[PDB]
RNA sequence: AUCGAGAGGA
């Protein structure tokens, strides 16, 4: 996203653009596409070298003014103390890869665990293609009764995980029982 | 360093003392200095002590370094094991390293040493020098597929 | 399949560990273990 | 790939509940929770069979052979 | 095969510790003001509260199995109401003419201090304990 | 590929008898019975009802390995009480309890209205 | 190299039977047993050659001799009857 | 009424019976629960001879499904175990031969329900093997779907069995089983961070037991006798005959024990 | 090194492992397919012919069976396809390759095989699934899990081979490990957590569960132990039932930091004649620790009794736990509100300390501590504060956790868990590190593009205030990623470096065998040591015991050992001897006692000259601390009757006992001086324990018990002697290679890099230093 | 394996009776050890259980994205309002006896996957069979009924025990034995031997 | 089958 002066520091995107975007997403009028955002200067393409010369906010809620009551169980995010902004991140959950986007709450585990799961999820049995019955590959393994998880990362919607899931919601009990 | 010392009563007590740690090492000149106790100095480099304080002191410094790296993890291994390793590294004049340079170039048979490094050049030089292997070592009697001189085969068995 | 389609390789001075520049362009978690850990990254 | 006959943990007949399920939220505009309760699915061991189930056969049929 | 000890203790200190089914009790003999004891008491079985008066007795009988009380033909040896069975594990001698005995009823400990059980308590595993309300 | 045929859990085979008796060693009046193709279902019930009997010194069961469908029960009794009689009487108490239960239940269900 | 023996009166090696020589002895006995050799004990109803060897050893009825070897080339000869077992 | 285990029934239906078992030892109630689950015989399919399969699924997929369909087995006792009978592979007094034949004529997807199972073997007049259909629309359980031109043709030989050999014979659904809800017996240490009262909820049956007051100490020689049960059925056997035949089955187990003792 | 030093072999098998408690220690659950495959040649004899003939007749396709039959001509007979499968009649001298059967000895091995104790014999138990089952207490010397791990099983092919396996490489003999001179196998996770909650003061057991528990222990006599409660209800203690597996005659004395004989915290541990008296059971007692229950039982009762001790504790505790239950949940990660507020107030105080230091150092008002620069003083002052805050918050959490928090109970048991785990999951995960320092500046003068440049704040260099429970922020998550990556790579590097190090070790010392003259040598005849371990003793049969003559004041030493037969109040009181008043005066004995005391003071000065640091607890062969207990309980000593010992008895008996603790046996003064030197520590210990006053006053021995002590001590000394033939080079190389694999990361090279600077003589050491006094 | 690096084999399969169960008559599909929790610090597993149970009861989808402001305390509020315990424990009864489990147990639905390693795809054993042409040794690979490598690491192992006869059997009687005739003058394998 | 390259497993 692009932050500029309107008034004061504010991102260039706005709720009307989201209106037109999701209204195009429903027709599924002059459709509002990703290219319509890019060719409108509401979004830029920053590579590794370029981000050395800009100051990026992480969430748009970093752009409200600040001047109490709070959930102590909520996480402790620091006041950002920065106002020379130029951009705001899209969403930090998008720094992840394709395989680390399946784990729920990856912000609550030890990073080695998440890497181990990243490497193991490529092993799981499931439906790899709806046309397994036509393709005669050398090794095919399909799960009889796949299920979509009850805990979903939002990014599954674009990874089609809830359309081709590869696991089951086992009823887990964490118990000591007969020592097997 | 709160060193333990006996009181005149016989009861041990911790006597605190001031100690100096260095960021460099040069033994030859530091101990030959007034004001210090040249009987208690210690260097974390054993290879300088081997040159300065004879060979047995280097042996002991090496053993202490090994015990330190084992005690770092809280582990404990028994003195006979590290002692065998150390006194092997010291059963020659100086520190016989455990690399291809060191013990490896010994005359410990010929089919023994052809199983660590320079696997071919060792056979070459042993055909050249016309080495004779005792074939008493483990690896020789293993390569021969014979019963090796091990605990079970340290002897012979005859009839009455 | 989707991971394999987005997979990199580095041939071979500390090129393995994660770097501040990897933010947003490479997964910090997704990478093989043991041999060539950190060489093969997934964007 | 298709609706299970019985739940995996209790054993109740849950197959007959599938065709109804959709039409409870697609015709009667219900909610998944109430459209599961009105079907006699109360213990979550049965609930998760109809809720998490992905009917992939609708795509398997698209193929002609 | 008969009783080895009798006395009357009034408790002084009650301490639940960290447990929930047991309490450490530090009690003192009444009008015999030199013998004092400490005891682990199952509160759920005998709810001993603070500042109580409890009669303490020690027996030596009344190997083979322990059959449960079969019938009334098995006559009990207890008008008391709380009975335990353990073993001695040390006899401490705090001062001259002041001995201490150490009993353990499978975890539940007891220490007794004084010098007037002298002829009775031995280093024998056999030691029954009896408590009257 | 090595797993048993399932029906082995409840059907005997090749001279495997249903009950085997062995007098216990280092025990006065006692026996250990090898049951065959029975599980906790019967064992714990028989043990509880045996513990209801007031002439039995000792009674307990165990499954030495869950792979196998078997369970052993040991009983030690008073004098003059061949422990098989205690087992018999406990089992008959069980059967009569179950019969009274079934009868009361049919009664109440017929009383029930649905 | 000529007659590197040691007379019995003057010997210094360990008089106990170490687990290595004992294991080799039991193994040699089990070998020759398993191939139908006679047995030197009224065997208390046992068939396994290894346990036959263990009982024979406990009964001091094995006619085998250990030639404990040294570095110099000389050696020692020890009887199973000599060698104590603990 | 009769002497011993008293039963007070609370609710009853063709689906589930919720009641109270009273004046029994615990082990008897546990054994009854286990035998109600997985020791009363029913009937379901144990062989599937397939002729033509053009479905989008595999043959053993549909087989595994077919085994799981609940079948009416009220009069199951007139049918003998296939291993017990003398027939060659299966007969009419020892098995039931359902069959199934479907074809996707319609341009629309043709479902293959349970009611499409046609019985073939002779019943000899007994309530046996009727596919249980409790749906409110008449349709059975959904087995497979068919596109245009995809036919299915198989026969099913259903034999007698119990849930130990495989769970398809499971005639009991889920047995609610609670006792001492106030936990006056101290059979469980309640985990707590503020108060064992506010965090765990009041059990449903807590109204049927007399509340304990904090003054009365603990009843140290009470043993559990009152239990609160609920049996749910799938449809092969009504809830009543489930528990009835389970009690009869446990008594039969003890009877086999006694006759083995006689043989001894 | 690919086809000669090691090669693929027949008669092998390999598959997945799994844990099954109802197997004893030295059993292996072997699948039925494997046992149908693997063969063992057996010779037909009138002991076996009736069984082997039936075995043949059973055919090769069901176990027990046989596959091949060899006659004296040598033409193999294929029972799988032949005419005479049932007609066969075996004449003698033949071989049958039977299926591997129950109680067969087979080698069980785990790659990577580092330890000598990772290739152990095992007894076959043929099970109906396709996994290798084994006991959970054997996961230590294999470093196994059941998380996909698979292992290998080799079969012997000769009777002497079966002997070598069953008498040398068997499991029960490998309980005691020469490395670390302590047992390797112990009580593991599930059994341990059970044995804790079983043994609490509070945990009481009713009747039916007690009788089942009793029956569970196989080697049980039927003596239903009397309960600890009698009147209201006959309840038992978990100790009173647990004691039934601990054999008769095992004593154990331990104290834990608060251990009055009242044990106000149930600390320590008392075990009397094989019956536990008081004290919680946890890893310090039953673990793989030094001087624990496995150690004592292995030394005293033997290997088989210890294996059955494993079996019995397991079968009891798993049963109890199975019926009592255990869970983890997240409720064990939530501390109280006020605790969490204190936690974040501590973190805020730390942040303000750091900010004060920062704005200070920005005014150049920094006393740059000597040796290090400005920025280094700042980095130290900040990292110290952040780690202090993390550990203080973690300690607050561990203070607030209740007694029933399940993670706290796995911590107390020692099964699985630590404290820093608690600090991270609930309090504060802390500050991560890459290449030693804080989160480096990847971009120009900043860590991530979301911060101003030159932001040395705690929040910018990697500090993570939010615990795992609250939730990491994006920046913090990425810094944790940077830390965990270095963790993974350091692990993968140090593993291989250790592997090559250990291969060099083994191939350096591979021929070092204790020859028959107790002189450690190699293939060339070179001598490494003239006495093995400088004391000629095995690493096993060694226990850590105290040299009691050292330490303590001089006057207390005099009170503890000095006897003045010529004094009124420094002589053996007649309460301690029949010969009390008779011995008064009698200078002919006071000379002997004076010589005793002179030798003891000589040894005191000797030890204080050797162990300068004043540590008396040191490893020695024979544990007298336990033998004295064996005596006091075996002959039923009462501390009331006088001894029947002359002082000459004690003194001359000790003095000639020393003369029999042989190590080397030679007949000459050089070997004799070697032996006299090589037992001097043990003889110092002996006199420190077998002192006349100490003997007759601290353990009132009789004559019978005394001579029994003096024979059993000789016996244990001659058994603890190292055995000629032990290949000690491989043993030592492994003893030093394995515990190195478990090392990882105040500026010195510590751990494996220090090791590789040490082994390969490194003239460019990365951190030399010169500690001078 | 779960979705948080929790690997695991199947120790044994229990029937439905033997299994523990709650008051509602619900029975676990999976029983995992508690001890594997704190040494790995997998809090996503424990939280996921809660979220999955809450969504299964309510009939919604459990948003499990990272950097979302989801408290465990709101999940606990929801599970309390749904008539369950707040932190997700549930009273369970032993299946063998029915005696209340003194320890209430963490119980809930949770996603699990089947990794591609089945034992019938891993098991292997060899007694005797095909042998390489050149090395006269057991071949490598299960697909050829291959042999297992008694590698030199395992040889270093076996040496410490003292079993020399075991090594001689493993190296010759188990594989690639060979009988060679040699001459006393020329100490090579060049002599000629017509046996018959 | 021989050689070599890959992705995986503990
Ligand atoms: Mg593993
Ligand atoms: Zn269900
Ligand atoms: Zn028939
Ligand atoms: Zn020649």
């Amino acid at each position: 996203f692009i932050v500029e002066d309107d008034g004061h520091k504010e991102l260039k995107v706005r709720k009307g653009h989201i209106a037109k975007l999701m209204a195009t997403e429903y027709q599924d009028v002059e459709e509002y596409t990703w290219s319509s955002l890019l060719n409108e200067g509401l979004v830029e393409y920053i590579d590794a070298e370029e981000e050395e010369s800009i100051l990026i906010a992480m969430q748009p809620e970093d752009l409200e003014p600040a001047e109490l009551d709070v959930d102590p169980a909520k996480r402790i995010r620091v006041s950002h103390h920065a106002t020379t902004f130029t951009h705001c991140e899209i969403h930090p959950s998008m720094i992840l890869g394709v395989a680390a986007s399946i784990i729920p709450f990856p912000d609550h585990n030890q990073s080695p665990r998440n890497t181990y799961q990243s490497a193991m999820g490529k092993q799981a049995m499931g439906v790899f293609l709806t046309n397994y019955n036509v393709r005669m590959d050398t090794m095919a393994n399909i799960l009889y009764y796949p299920q979509k998880p009850l805990g979903t990362t939002r990014a599954m919607e674009y990874l089609k995980f809830r359309e081709l899931p590869a696991g089951q919601n086992a009823i887990v009990a964490i118990a000591c029982y007969s020592g097997y | 360093y709160d060193r333990k010392v006996p009181s005149p009563t016989g009861e041990y007590v911790k006597e605190p003392e001031w100690v100096l740690e260095t960021d460099g090492v040069n033994l030859s000149e530091v101990m030959t200095v007034p004001g210090i106790d040249p009987t208690r100095i210690y260097t974390n480099s054993f290879i300088d002590i081997m040159e300065v304080l004879g060979i047995e002191a280097g042996r002991a410094a090496l053993y202490k370094e090994v015990y330190n790296v084992i005690a770092s993890d809280g582990s404990y291994v028994n003195y006979r094991h590290m002692a065998l390793l150390v006194d092997v590294m010291t059963t020659q004049g100086g520190l016989t390293s455990v690399t291809r340079h060191g013990f490896n170039r010994s005359n410990t048979g010929a089919l023994m040493r052809c199983s660590f490094e320079e696997t071919v050049e060792i056979l070459f030089e042993a055909g050249a020098s016309a080495e004779l292997d005792d074939c008493r070592g483990v690896s020789e009697n293993v390569i021969l597929g014979q019963m090796a001189p091990i605990g079970t085969g340290a002897f012979d068995v005859m009839i009455d | 399949t989707l991971s394999h389609l987005r997979r990199t390789n580095t041939p071979i001075a500390k090129p393995r560990q994660l770097h501040n520049t990897h933010w947003g362009l490479v997964c910090p978690a997704e990478t093989p273990e043991g041999q060539a850990c950190g060489l093969v990254k997934n964007l | 790939m298709i609706v299970p006959v019985r739940c995996f943990s209790c054993g109740k007949v849950v197959g007959d509940k599938w065709e109804s399920y959709l039409n409870l939220l697609q015709e009667d505009e219900l909610d998944e929770g109430t459209a599961l309760s009105r079907l006699g699915l109360k213990r979550y061991c049965c609930r998760r069979m109809i809720l998490t189930h992905v009917d992939l056969i609708e795509k398997f049929l698209r193929y002609n052979p | 095969s008969n009783t080895l000890f009798d006395d009357i203790f009034q408790v002084s200190e009650v301490d639940p510790g960290r447990y929930n089914k047991v309490c450490r009790i530090e009690a003192a003999s009444t009008t015999q003001d030199q013998c004092k004891l400490t005891l682990d008491i199952n509160v759920e079985l005998f709810p001993v509260a603070a500042q109580d008066s409890l009669t303490v007795t020690i027996a030596s009988s009344l190997t083979r199995s322990w059959r449960p009380p079969q019938a009334g033909d098995r006559s009990l040896a207890d008008d008391y109401d709380y009975v335990m069975y353990g073993t001695a594990y040390k006899f401490e001698e705090v001062s001259k003419d002041l001995i201490a005995v150490y009993y353990s009823f499978g975890g539940l400990l007891m220490r007794l201090e004084g010098n007037y059980r002298n002829l009775n308590n031995l280093k024998q595993e056999n030691a029954y304990l009896l408590i009257r309300r | 590929m090595n797993a048993p045929d399932r029906f082995e859990l409840f059907l005997l085979g090749e001279g495997e008898s249903k009950l085997k008796i062995d007098p216990d060693t280092k025990a006065p009046n006692a026996v250990v019975i090898t049951f065959e193709k029975e599980d906790h279902t019967l064992g714990n019930l028989i043990r509880a009802e045996l513990l209801n009997d007031r002439k039995v010194l000792f009674a307990a069961y165990k499954v030495e390995h869950p792979f196998f469908a078997r369970f052993k029960l040991r009983i030690q009794t008073t004098e003059g009480y061949d422990p098989k009689d205690a087992l018999k009487n406990a089992c008959n108490s069980i059967i009569n309890k179950l019969g009274a239960l079934k009868t009361n239940f049919e009664t109440e269900w017929n009383l029930q209205t649905l | 190299l000529k007659e590197k023996a040691i007379p019995k009166d003057q010997r210094a090696t360990t008089p106990y039977m170490t687990k290595y020589e004992r294991a080799r002895i039991l193994g040699t006995r089990a070998l020759q047993i398993s191939m139908n050799a006679p047995v030197f004990v009224d065997l208390e109803g046992e068939t396994d050659p290894l346990r036959i060897a263990m009982k024979e050893l406990a009964e001091k009825k094995i006619p085998l001799v250990i030639r404990r070897y040294l570095p110099d080339g000389s050696f020692e000869d020890w009887s199973v009857e000599e060698l104590i077992v603990d | 009424s009769e002497e011993g285990p008293q039963v007070k029934i609370r609710e009853a239906s063709k689906d589930n019976v919720d009641f109270i078992l009273s004046n029994v030892d615990l082990a008897m109630a546990n054994s009854l629960r286990r035998v109600m689950i997985a020791e009363i015989p029913t009937l379901a399919i144990d062989s599937v001879e397939v002729e033509t399969n053009t479905t989008v699924l595999a043959d053993e997929f549909i087989a595994h499904r077919l085994g799981l369909i609940p079948l009416q087995s009220m009069d199951i006792e007139q049918l003998e175990y296939s291993r017990d009978c003398f027939c060659e592979d299966h007969c009419d007094k020892c098995s039931v031969v359902l069959t199934l034949q479907a074809f996707g004529e319609s341009e629309s997807t043709t479902n293959v329900y349970s009611k499409d199972l046609v019985i073939v073997s002779n019943l000899m007049g007994r309530n046996i093997g009727h596919p249980i259909i409790q749906d409110k629309e008449g349709n059975g359980v959904l087995i497979c779907k068919l596109r245009k031109g995809q036919e299915l043709k198989l026969t099913c030989v259903a034999k007698k069995g119990i849930a130990k050999e495989h769970a398809k014979w499971g005639p009991a659904a889920a047995i609610e089983f609670e006792y001492d809800p106030w936990n006056k017996l101290k059979h469980t240490d309640y985990w707590y961070e503020q108060d064992s009262a506010k965090e765990w909820p009041q059990s449903k049956n807590c109204e049927y037991e007399d509340p304990p007051n904090e003054g009365d100490p603990f009843d140290y020689k009470a043993q559990a006798d009152t239990f609160y049960m609920n049996v749910e059925s799938v449809g092969s056997i009504p809830v009543d005959q489930v528990v009835v035949r389970g009690i009869d089955t446990l008594q039969k187990k003890v009877a086999s024990i006694l006759l083995a003792l006689t043989q001894m | 090194r690919g086809n000669l030093m090691g090669k693929r072999v027949d008669f092998s098998a390999r598959t997945v492992i799994s844990g099954d408690p109802n197997l004893e220690l030295d059993q292996v659950g072997v699948p039925k397919s494997i046992a149908k495959t693997l063969t063992y040649p057996e010779v037909v004899t009138p002991y076996n012919i009736d069984r082997l003939t039936q075995l043949v007749r059973n055919g090769p396709n069901e176990h027990p069976g046989a596959k091949y039959v060899i006659r004296d001509s040598g033409d193999r007979i294929d029972l799988r396809y032949s005419k005479r499968a049932g007609d066969i009649q075996l004449q003698y001298g033949w071989k049958v390759e039977r299926h591997i059967m129950d109680n067969d000895p087979v080698l069980f091995n785990r790659q990577p095989s580092l330890h000598k104790m990772s290739m152990m014999a095992h007894r076959v138990k043929v099970i109906p699934y396709s996994t290798f089952r084994l006991n959970l207490s054997v996961t230590s010397p294999y470093n196994a899990d059941f998380d996909g791990d698979e292992m290998n099983l080799h079969v012997p092919q000769s009777e002497e081979t079966r002997a070598e396996l069953s008498q040398l490489c068997a499991v029960p003999l490998q309980i005691v490990s020469p490395q670390s001179n302590k047992p390797c196998m112990g009580i593991v996770q599930d059994t341990l957590c059970g044995i804790r909650k079983l043994t609490l003061r509070d945990t009481f057991i009713e009747l039916d569960q007690v009788l089942n528990m009793l029956y569970w222990v196989p080697d049980w006599d039927g003596v239903i132990p009397t309960p600890a409660i009698i009147k209201p209800k006959p309840l038992w203690s978990g100790k009173q039932i647990l004691s039934v597996a601990i054999p008769n005659g095992i004593h154990l004395q331990r104290f834990d930091e608060g251990t009055t004989l009242l044990s106000p915290k149930d600390n320590g541990m008392l075990i009397i004649d094989g019956q536990i008296i008081f004290g919680v059971v946890e890893k310090k007692t039953v673990g793989s620790s030094n001087g624990g229950l496995i150690h004592v039982v292995t030394r005293e009762k033997g290997p088989q009794v210890c294996a059955k001790l494993f079996g019995n504790i397991q079968k009891v505790v798993n049963f109890w736990l199975l019926h009592n239950g255990f869970s983890t949940g997240i409720g064990d990660t939530i501390a109280d509100g006020p605790t969490m507020r204190e936690i974040t107030e501590t973190i805020a105080e730390a942040k303000k300390k750091v900010l004060d230091v920062t704005k200070e150092a920005q005014a150049n008002l920094l006393t740059a501590k000597h040796g290090m620069t400005l920025r280094e003083s700042f980095e130290d002052n900040v990292v110290r504060f952040l780690n202090e805050a993390r550990d203080k918050a973690g300690r607050l959490a561990e203070v607030n956790l209740k007694d029933l928090n399940n993670v706290k109970q796995m911590v107390m048991a020692g099964s699985k868990g630590s404290f820093i785990n608690i600090a991270q999951m609930s309090a504060c995960v802390g500050q991560q590190s890459v290449e030693g320092k804080r989160i480096a500046f990847g971009f120009v003068d900043r860590t991530l593009p979301h911060f101003s440049k030159d932001d040395y704040s705690p929040e910018s260099k990697g500090f993570v205030e939010n615990s795992y429970l609250r939730g990491l922020t994006p920046q913090e998550f990425f810094f944790h990623a940077m830390g965990g990556r270095e963790g993974l790579i350091d692990t993968a590097v140090k593993t291989a470096e250790t592997g090559y190090i250990q291969r060099r070790l083994v191939k350096a010392l591979e021929d070092i065998m204790v020859h028959y003259d107790n002189t450690t040598r190699n293939s060339l005849g070179n001598v490494i040591q003239f006495i093995y371990g400088e004391d000629g003793m095995d690493a096993a049969h060694i226990e850590k015991q105290s040299l009691d003559t050292i330490g303590g004041s001089d006057a207390a030493f005099e009170k503890r050992y000095r006897v003045d037969l010529l004094n009124t109040d420094h002589t053996l009181d007649p309460s301690l001897l029949e010969s009390g008043s008779e011995i008064l005066g009698d200078l002919k004995l006071q000379v002997l006692l004076d010589e005793e005391y002179k030798q003891l003071v000589k040894d005191r000065k000797f030890l204080r000259e050797v162990f300068v640091d004043g540590e008396a607890n040191w490893p020695l062969p024979v544990n007298i601390r336990r033998i004295i207990q064996n005596a006091q309980q075996t002959f039923h000593i009462d501390h009331t009757k006088p001894s029947d010992l002359t002082i000459k008895d004690i003194v001359l008996g000790v003095k000639d006992l020393q003369e029999n603790l042989l190590v080397l046996r030679g007949k000459n003064e050089i070997i004799q001086n070697a032996q006299r030197d090589a037992v001097t520590l043990f003889c110092c210990l002996l006199r420190s324990r077998l002192a006349t006053r100490r003997v007759l006053q601290e353990y009132r021995l009789t004559k019978q018990a005394f001579d029994w002590v003096l024979s059993n001590i000789e016996a244990q000394f001659l058994r603890s002697v190292v055995h000629p033939g032990e290949m000690v080079g491989v043993l030592a190389a492994q003893s030093i290679g394995e515990p190195a694999t478990q090392m990882t990361l105040k500026k010195v090279t510590s751990g494996v890099p220090r090791l590789k600077e040490i082994l390969n003589v490194a003239k460019n050491m990365k951190t030399p230093s010169l500690t001078v006094y | 394996a779960s979705r948080h690096g929790q690997k695991g084999t199947i120790g044994i399969t229990y029937r439905r009776e033997d299994m523990p169960f709650t008051a509602e008559g619900i029975v676990p599909d999976l029983i995992i050890n508690p001890h594997a929790i704190p040494s790995r610090m997998t809090v996503a597993h424990l939280i996921e259980c809660l979220l999955s149970k809450v969504a299964a009861l309510s009939g919604n989808e459990g948003d499990a994205s990272p950097f979302t402001d989801i408290t465990v305390e709101g999940i606990s509020k929801l599970l309390r309002e749904h008539g369950y315990q707040s932190r997700g424990f549930e009273v369970m009864y032993n299946g063998h006896t029915g005696k209340k489990l003194m320890a209430q147990i963490f119980f809930g639905p949770t996603y699990y996957q089947r990794l591609r390693h089945m034992v019938d795809d891993k098991i292997h054993a060899r007694a005797r069979g095909p042998m390489q042409v050149l090395t006269r040794q057991p071949v490598e690979g299960r697909s050829r009924d291959g042999g297992l490598r008694f590698g030199e690491m395992e040889r270093d192992c076996m040496i410490a025990h003292g079993a020399a006869s075991f090594l001689k059997e493993r190296l010759m009687e188990a594989s690639d034995a060979f009988r060679v005739h040699i001459c006393g003058i020329c100490g090579l394998m060049t002599v000629i031997a017509k046996l018959n």
